[PDB]
């Protein structure tokens, strides 16, 4: 019923680890189809080859900018923005899988995965999964950024797809 | 307006209905002049984007003037946005998000963020550009408001020296032009469409005369 | 209204009459007009509604209109009631019981219970909801107080281009039907009503015309 | 056309002479009219880029409106072309290198790699593109075939409303403005135009009324 | 529309090209009989709520049949929403989509999520569901179609007995009303409104007679 998709993460072409999704598509579905969808590619566009922009050491590790590689970008399945879809899930601990945003109604690609409880995020950024198989993937990654997001290496999504 | 409060923090005070006041008499009677750029900027001294945005709201009549303010507001915020993008992310509990083109306008921005953006350490000035890009819009105004262009401002036969010099150095001021070419245009335009008699009396004066001198010269 | 003080708190404030004289005179001066509107909003910034029923009880003359207000409001608070039913059982220790639709108008509830309800943990914002109410209803007024539809403009064959947008932009802000159906009216209907001769210089630059060009073109 | 098997695998399949045959008559027949783009998405769902370039290259007459939908599609590659740059150098074994937008259209690559594309892991919808780019080109099309601007619409004194409210939807589908301009359209310039008597007889219901007894009341 | 495919497995196959062309036929040809309900309704057997959105579009003509067709699925939808509102319960312990109006009417449901809830188990009746609002639709059009009312129904001097009974049971097959309403009808309004010459004879016949009786009757 709720779909899986996985990430094979690579640093700097390194393969590292596979870290997997399970997406509340009960509970937040068009926010789950658009990470499902841009995850298999299956559109024409996606997370594959794209690379995680931002990593800061007990916060987040967040990427989906797969126009502009840098945070300004990202498109959605449905358009390049769509609305804040609902606030049921709340941030409550590492490998939350949220969505980032430049304010209220203007969700694209760009997620973040949580690596640590952040509740002031909670009623403004849609929680939509979290990590089922890979944690210990996030946080070794965190050891390639830093307090400001600048990661010191590449971190790319080398592959990513459904599982199930 | 945000101002100092004793002790050195700074706390968010309501706009004052007397600077309303002022306001709508001055866009009542002084309507659309050189001087209200400068008398705008003198009543808003440090004021939030919302105080700016009541400000231009409450002016009464002169709609088309203020749909071109709104266009060039939202020109130079499209500007913005191209010049200083702004990357989407959770943001830092401590510092907060570079606004974005449309938060300067304070359209999509509410009070508390533009307070945290102008006490924060460093401020963010938002007041400040929102205030140029206000400036920007009512010198378009002020020079579309122009009755007649500079060039066609000339002396009546009888008419005396000093109605024409007021005249021509209003027009002038009102006029758009960088003042490099304005260094020019007064040397070139200013004794020529003189009358006869005073202009020779200019003339006689030599062309790089001074402004009193050229007065003090036909002085009655 | 309530006020801030030096340790932080707020408390009532007595009513200032040069507030109720400045109400009255521009309600009466400029009758009712689009800018009465952001005065009325800035004049009673955190008013209590005893406050709101005095500035709106004060205003002599144009009866109907303050009729259609309190019928505005009226229906207004039957919703708010309906909309929110009050909850039964036992109420915890460090809560206390809310207003109904007819109190938030502060018709039958005196002035303690709205200062209590305003600075209550949390506060409960009746001032801000009344305000709101009295902003629609004075929306409505000024819709009523317009003297044309948006569709029955047509400029004269003399009647100049500035005169006519002003015209337009007016009986456009006055009538307040929509944001995205306002910005389809001033592309189409803005260019429909020319004067021929100016409505074939619009023509010269298409769609992709703005205003400044719009205007600088029939202009001179 | 791609159809799936009996085991779930899908491989191109050569395009029915009936499904063209309709196409051409449907086009011939119905003309440009607002019902060309539901069956065209119906008929050649599925449909390879070659499969809608014969569709298109397939109708004679209105040769004009072909051109608008060529050059539609040719502005729609170049912004996919400037939105998505193509990688050069060795392509990897498992992966077959992106389109370009001339190749996203079409006109430059045979069918095997498109059915290669259509029918790859993960698959690549190179067709849904081309079809949204012809729909939207349709959609163009059928805006320009529009007879008359939605704001001339008059009933003419013994036109029947049934008549009236046809054209006025007719040419309200043709023009696809938007959505919420549509929705206060069908409100306000519906009322707007009708004829004296039965005009009365629908403000009898005020603006609550709907469509239905909006007929029945000038029926019979 | 989904079907059963070898081997117990729905897939989803779309709405073929000739079902399409039928349904434009039928609607050309019959325009709005009694009779198109039972047609469309064996045209789209299981159809998601996209075909039959497709089925709506595809119509020529008729806007405001149409019109009054989604404005009464927008009712359903609206009431249904209002009978089926989530009411605080304990979640279950498997979840399993629910079908909004919204989500009913094929408006914002994705064909994938209409294809979950069909295919899922237990079903969700979703295509039933907009099948029978788009039946009460046409069943209002169909009534609003009727030239004239029932009650007129009347013969003519030498109109036969075949064509008055057949033009009489069309137009109250067009006609709506309950069973019963029907039953004491057909006995009180069919032989007072016959011809004399053959009124005679149905009188001569009983009241309780059968319809084949007095057919056979007034027979040549």
């Amino acid at each position: 019923v709720n779909p899986t998709v996985f990430f094979d993460i690579a640093v700097d072409g390194e393969p590292l680890g596979r870290v997997s999704f399970e997406l509340f598509a009960d509970k937040v579905p068009k926010t789950a189809e658009n990470f499902r969808a841009l995850s298999t590619g299956e559109k024409g566009f996606g997370y594959k080859g794209s690379c995680f922009h931002r990593i800061i050491p007990g916060f987040m590790c967040q990427g989906g900018d797969f126009t502009r590689h840098n945070g300004t970008g990202g498109k959605s399945i449905y358009g390049e923005k769509f609305e804040d879809e609902n606030f049921i899930l709340k941030h409550t601990g590492p490998g939350i899988l949220s969505m980032a945003n430049a304010g209220p109604n203007t969700n694209g690609s760009q997620f973040f995965i949580c690596t640590a409880k952040t509740e002031w995020l909670d009623g403004k950024h849609v929680v939509f999964g979290k990590v089922k198989e890979g944690m210990n993937i996030v946080e070794a990654m965190e050891r390639f950024g830093s307090r400001n997001g600048k990661t010191s290496k590449k971190i790319t999504i080398a592959d990513c797809g459904q599982l199930e | 307006p945000i101002v100092q409060n004793i002790q050195g923090q700074m706390v968010h005070q309501a706009i004052s209905p007397r600077t309303l006041n002022a306001w709508v008499k001055v866009v009542e009677e002084k309507a659309f002049s050189p001087e209200v750029i400068p008398m705008f900027s003198a009543l808003s001294e440090g004021a939030t984007p919302q105080d700016l945005n009541t400000m231009l709201n409450t002016v009464g009549g002169h709609q088309a003037a203020m749909q071109m303010l709104k266009e060039t507001i939202n020109e130079e915020a499209a500007e913005w946005d191209r010049v200083h993008p702004v990357h989407a992310g959770p943001i830092a509990p401590g510092q907060m998000r570079e606004p974005r083109g449309s938060d300067i306008a304070g359209t999509t921005s509410t009070l508390q963020e533009q307070i945290g953006w102008m006490t924060n350490n460093p401020p963010i000035p938002v007041g400040e550009i929102y205030k140029r890009w206000i400036i920007l819009g009512l010198n378009k105004i002020v020079r579309m408001y122009s009755p007649t262009s500079i060039l066609d401002i000339r002396q009546g036969p009888k008419e005396p020296f000093r109605d024409y010099v007021d005249r021509f150095y209003k027009t002038l001021r009102a006029e758009q032009a960088s003042q490099e070419v304005k260094n020019w245009m007064t040397e070139t335009l200013l004794v020529q469409n003189a009358n006869p008699d005073c202009k020779t009396i200019l003339k006689a004066l030599g062309p790089a005369a001074t402004l009193e001198e050229m007065m003090t010269a036909c002085q009655g």
